[PDB]
RNA sequence: CUUGCUUCUUUGCUGACGAGUGGCGGACGGGUGAGUAAUGUCUGGGAAACUGCCUGAUGGAGGGGGAUAACUACUGGAAACGGUAGCUAAUACCGCAUAACGUCGCAAGACCAAAGAGGGGGACCUUCGGGCCUCUUGCCAUCGGAUGUGCCCAGAUGGGAUUAGCUAGUAGGUGGGGUAACGGCUCACCUAGGCGACGAUCCCUAGCUGGUCUGAGAGGAUGACCAGCCACACUGGAACUGAGACACGGUCCAGACUCCUACGGGAGGCAGCAGUGGGGAAUAUUGCACAAUGGGCGCAAGCCUGAUGCAGCCAUGCCGCGUGUAUGAAGAAGGCCUUCGGGUUGUAAAGUACUUUCAGCGGGGAGGAAGGGAGUAAAGUUAAUACCUUUGCUCAUUGACGUUACCCGCAGAAGAAGCACCGGCUAACUCCGUGCCAGCAGCCGCGGUAAUACGGAGGGUGCAAGCGUUAAUCGGAAUUACUGGG
């Protein structure tokens, strides 16, 4: 189900910095970005419109972690909801448990979110849960055991979350590590760069 | 005085071993006679006995066939013997005494073949106690030579019986005369020839010994008995001392010590996988050992070696040799059960004692030609049902890589068993012989891990799987096991 | 004979009766004449544990239904003074 | 086929008889009302269905008939015999 | 002989219970779609009907008789399985009395039935068999309600005209019989009608439907699992019991196939659950229990249930999780390419610091459990504080799953990643080896000594416990055009 492999390759392969590697050092400049995806690296594509679907599809998916059958059933459940198909994929994709989780700052990357959430130490509305694809629904509350609080993999991490943007539609505590959740973000909030419309293009046909 | 001990103590055993020729089937078949109930099958007679309940096991006998009874010897406690005159003790006794010898059992021997020519008694006496090293005490001896035995003449029971000829379909009745010396026995007998049985009784007093009951249990001085199994006579007398000289069943080892016939945690290790007979099904057979712990009719039986609870609620008893109906026994006899591919030869099972048996004799095979599928259509009945017959002692079928090939395993010469069991209701491809050169003893190996590898590595073209996925080499000459014995494959050993 | 009988219906191991009027000689998930309310045996306290409209019920009653006693033990949960 | 419920089988051969035969009975007094529509005199007519009515009526209420044919013939039999009178 | 300690023959006198008579169920539950082109199914109406078990109302339930199994004595057969001669009971059978809004009839008139059991007891009466009083339950007759079933009509429900005539109980009518009931359903007579180009008769195929897949919709294939109906139970025919069968685990006869025989004759029908042979590319365990539901019987307790509730196997389909995370340049070793400068594999690996989902082990532990049994109290019932119904209330409790879901603790990154593709369609590049050969390929198409196509290596791409191929349906295909062509 993980990849657990190259988490550097893929966003010289995207080019953008797709955040796997965020950690608690800053841009590395360690890998020749935007030059070497890999042994060929140095051609030039032709990059076509099914292509720049597919790469746009890929970048959100290695963003995001969502397998491919997996956000199929996120865009079918997307499609038939209200509004706009491109808002709610996002908005689904935003509403992970993992997600949650990485944006709170419990955890340098989005893997060591997904391994949080898996080892039985994230824990919603009283409630311990082990899917990283646990649907948050809004006004809930979430927090860390007392059993799995504070062995030092959650505190330096949560110092990166000193450095981010801190959006508006989740607030933490940062003295008990209990966030709180809240209404749904909006398309001009989240990071103001990945494509949707590709996704709509690559999954309409 | 419980009476579940008292009839532990009603169930006895003696299975039965001779030379070839010696006529196994015909004193089984009159046995059958005597409790109103060549040679390749096994049968178990439970009985409807008055006095006890004995049970049999036949075994086909030969020097290519009777590995069946190398490990089946071990099941039964007690031993008879049947030597022929014209026979004698030959090498087939000798196998058979090097076997009896380890494990002490208690032995009777009964000459057979009294209507044919049978040469003088204390010669054959002497036959035995110099090519056995093994003394005897004899109690009868019929009349004369030839067609002339005509009677029996007891001593520790001073009974003397007669005989009438062709019985063999009725069991018929002899008048009985009690005394030794009536000279009506002699007018009746023939004078002559009375008084020369006499003397050789005076000649018996006088050279040998008396009964033991302590050394019977060793089996030093094994008793003998006489009389044809053809004439409905010398049988007869055999089931009193099957009553009366027969002990207790023993107990048995395992790997801690001797589980007695009191006890429970059922012992019930599976000896034979017999070549089956197939109306609709297989079942694969199940004998056993259960002289420890009297049956349930719901009793769920633990796998040791595989460690799992298996509820088996159907076991069958071989009442008269047909196999009869859902019956629970008495502790002393052997079962029969309903397995699919799951239970090898000497699987153990207890009720939580996790340990094993000393048993498991009977290692390897010679190996003889093939099988090149005739009428080559519908491969599945032998790519199974040999694999079916690969997990018994007989036949241990090899498969080559390239698929076809197939070596059917004998330790025997004699194939033509497997070729008269491709005639079943899940058997009809032929497989007629010929003569390819697979020399032998593809001896099984399977070693330690991260270093048979390699070794399936380096000539991965000359690799072969077995009956229960196991790869032993190659075997095409004695040269290519030196130079696996010089590629050193350190290994955890087991034989199977 | 008409009776008013469970169901069993649900998923493995998630059973969901289903309170209903059958003949007697119909099957458990067979043909029915109409369904009345429904009852769930492992529903905790929450929103909803059962439901149950009497009136048929008492229809079905005036027209002679024999109650099984699951269904009798429902009535005698919904208790009219209660 | 060898079943402990076979006693309905025999008992049934218990019933072919002689609930038969009460039929056999039967109809034979309905046909000898017949003769009398074959002989003309509707005071044997009268006197054979006077016969009959009783143990029709009980054959009727014994559950052999089902009241219904035995309607139908006092009907048609009542029918012809005060058409013939 | 420890004289009330133990041994022990009779004894239905009790609790209960093989076999037998009888009542009910066996027509439900379960399996398959062989047959069937309308005798079937769906949609919608209708009368000339039935309806045990459920229930409402109104009455009766009185008085007698004869057989029989089981049981005895003999006897036939190897068995299956009886026969002869006696005895006995019933809620089994059969008369007699008695009826009404019931049946027939225009009416007068005629006819039609049963069965009693179990619990408790005051007075009286006991030939001491018990009547008698009360309660519960069962029976008969009628009117009904509901349920299910039977019957009729219209429409709809595949192809073939290289199937154009079909029909003689055929079409209609009268009369008799028959069906719970209309009915050529069946017989006697009379006439020549009846169907049909808006496909009659014949052939092939097919269970039908709600539905499934695809499609914006209209449509197309399918209808396997869930559910309703129909048909079938090795093949065909036939009746009986029963309200309901012209009958899966009922009967007989005729035929095919296995088995026994003492050869006189019998047993059998997995298109039940399991399991086997054969077929085929292809499909499971000869498992646990009535714990819960439902069905059958019983007042009830209790009994059966291969339906069911589960357990085992199969990645067959869907869904989720993990196989680590953070840091880590000498940008190490090895592989590949090279213009031999260097690049790529590659933060990948090694090292360091944490964590352990899921597996292994050791302990707690719900819920699926309602009921039912014993005892007590109160209200009804009744002469009755006795019996019985109902409701609180006290006690002992009812789990195959189950070594349960779930929770806690131990240890160690420790046990857990593959499959296809890389010329275009369509996502991704080179090197080496042959050389229109080996070979690949869904179409265009490559390989003839410089192959981005074959094979191998490196790298990348895509999907993920699945990945490619094959087989089928729809869309694209407005290339069957009614929407929507000439
Ligand atoms: N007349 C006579 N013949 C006998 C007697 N015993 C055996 N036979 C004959 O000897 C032969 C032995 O036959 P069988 O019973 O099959 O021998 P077996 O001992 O079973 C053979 P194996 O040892 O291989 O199992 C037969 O031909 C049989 O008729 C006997 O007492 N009398």
């Amino acid at each position: 189900a993980r990849y657990l492999g190259p988490k550097l390759k893929l966003s010289r392969r995207e080019g953008t910095d797709l955040f796997l590697k965020s950690g608690v050092r800053a841009i590395d400049t360690k890998c020749k970005i935007e030059q070497a995806p890999g042994q060929h690296g140095a051609r030039k594509p032709r990059l076509s419109d099914y292509g720049v679907q597919l790469r746009e599809k890929q970048k959100v998916r290695r963003i995001y972690g969502v397998l491919e059958r997996q956000f199929r059933n996120y865009y079918k459940e997307a499609a038939r909801l209200k509004g706009n198909t491109g808002e709610n994929l996002l908005a689904l994709l935003e509403g992970r448990l993992d997600n949650v989780v990485y944006r709170m700052g419990f955890g340098a990357t989005r893997a060591e979110a997904r391994q949080l959430v898996s080892h039985k130490a994230i824990m919603v509305n009283g409630r311990v849960v082990n899917i990283a694809s646990y649907q948050v629904s809004p006004n809930d509350v979430v927090s860390i055991r007392e059993k799995a609080k504070k062995q030092s993999r959650v505190k330096a991490a949560l110092e990166l979350a000193e450095q981010r943007e801190k959006p508006t539609w989740l607030e933490v505590d940062a003295g008990k590590m209990e966030g709180t959740f809240k209404r749904k973000p909006e398309r001009s909030d989240l990071s103001a760069d990945i494509n949707e419309h590709l996704i709509v293009e690559l999954y309409s046909k | 005085l419980s009476p579940y001990l008292q009839e532990v103590a009603k169930r006895r055993t003696f299975a039965i071993i001779s030379h070839p020729d010696a006529g196994k089937t015909t004193i089984t078949e009159k046995v059958l006679l005597f409790g109103q109930a060549i040679s390749i099958t096994t049968s178990v007679m439970q009985f409807p006995y008055h006095d006890c309940l004995v049970n049999l096991l036949d075994t086909p006998g030969h020097e290519d066939f009777s590995e069946d009874t190398y490990r089946t010897l071990t099941a039964v406690d007690c031993c008879l013997m049947v030597i022929d005159a014209a026979k004698g003790v030959e090498d087939r006794t000798r196998k058979l005494m090097e076997v009896t010898r380890l494990r002490d059992t208690p032995i009777l021997t009964f000459m057979n073949k009294l209507d044919r020519d049978i040469r003088d008694p204390m010669e054959l006496l002497d036959e035995v106690e110099n090519e056995l090293k093994i003394g005897c005490a004899p109690i009868t001896w019929p009349i004369g030579c030839g067609k002339l035995f005509k009677g029996v003449y007891h001593l520790y029971k001073d009974e003397t019986y007669l005989y009438q000829s062709g019985k063999g379909h009725t069991i018929q009745e002899v008048r009985i005369v009690k005394g030794l010396n009536n000279p009506d026995l002699d007018a009746a007998v023939g004078e002559d020839l009375a008084q020369q049985l006499r003397d050789e009784l005076e000649l018996v007093k006088g050279a040998s010994n008396e009964f033991d009951k302590e050394l019977f249990l060793a089996g030093e001085i094994t008793p003998v008995f006489f009389g044809t199994a053809l004439g409905n006579f010398g049988v007869d007398h055999m089931l009193d001392g099957l009553v009366e000289w027969a002990p207790a069943p023993m107990p048995r080892q395992t790997d801690t010590r001797t589980v007695e016939a009191s006890e429970d945690k059922f012992t019930g290790f599976v000896f034979k996988i017999q070549a089956n007979m197939d109306p609709k099904h297989r079942d694969r057979v199940a004998f056993m050992r259960v002289v420890s712990g009297k049956y349930e009719k719901g009793m769920k039986l633990r796998q040791v070696r595989t460690a799992k609870d298996v509820v088996i609620s159907d076991a069958l008893t071989f009442m008269a040799g047909d196999r009869s109906h859902v019956e629970e026994a008495y502790p002393g006899d052997i079962l029969g059960l309903h397995n699919h591919g799951t239970i090898q030869i000497g699987d153990t099972f207890t009720q939580g004692e996790m340990m094993k048996f000393t048993g498991i004799p009977n290692f390897a095979p010679e190996l003889f030609r093939r099988i090149r599928l005739k009428d080559p259509l519908k491969q599945k009945q032998l790519l199974k049902g040999l694999v079916q017959l690969s997990e018994e002692g007989a036949v241990q079928v090899f498969r080559p890589i390239s698929n076809n090939d197939l070596i059917v395993g004998a330790v025997g010469v004699l194939q033509f068993d497997v070729v008269v069991a491709r005639l079943k209701s899940e058997y009809n491809v032929e497989a007629v012989y010929e003569s390819v050169n697979v020399a032998t003893a593809r001896w099984v190996e399977c070693a330690d891990a991260k270093k048979f590898e390699e070794f399936k590595r380096k000539n991965e073209s000359q690799l072969a799987l077995d009956g229960g996925d196991n790869l032993a080499y190659i075997a095409t000459s004695m040269v290519n096991l030196r130079l696996a014995q010089e590629r050193y494959p350190d290994v955890q050993f087991h034989q199977t | 004979m008409v009776t008013i009988r469970l169901a069993r219906h649900g998923a493995k191991k998630r059973p969901f009766y289903q309170v209903v009027v059958a003949d007697s000689r119909n099957a458990r998930n067979g043909r029915f004449i109409e369904r009345v309310g429904f009852f769930n045996p492992i529903a905790s306290e929450k929103e909803e544990g059962t439901r149950l409209d009497l009136d048929r019920i008492a229809h079905w009653v005036g027209q002679g239904a024999t109650i099984s006693d699951r269904v009798a033990a429902l009535i005698k949960e919904v208790n009219k003074a209660a | 086929n060898i079943k402990s419920a076979k006693k309905r089988a025999i008992q049934s051969e218990k019933a072919r008889k002689h609930n038969a035969s009460r039929r056999s009975m039967m109809r034979t007094f309905i046909k000898k009302v017949y003769a009398a529509i074959e002989a003309g005199d509707k005071a044997a007519a009268q006197k054979a269905f006077n016969e009959m009515q009783p143990i029709v009526d009980r054959q009727a209420a014994k559950g052999l008939i089902h009241k219904n044919k035995a309607a139908r013939h006092k009907a048609n039999l009542t029918a012809q015999i005060n058409k013939l009178a």
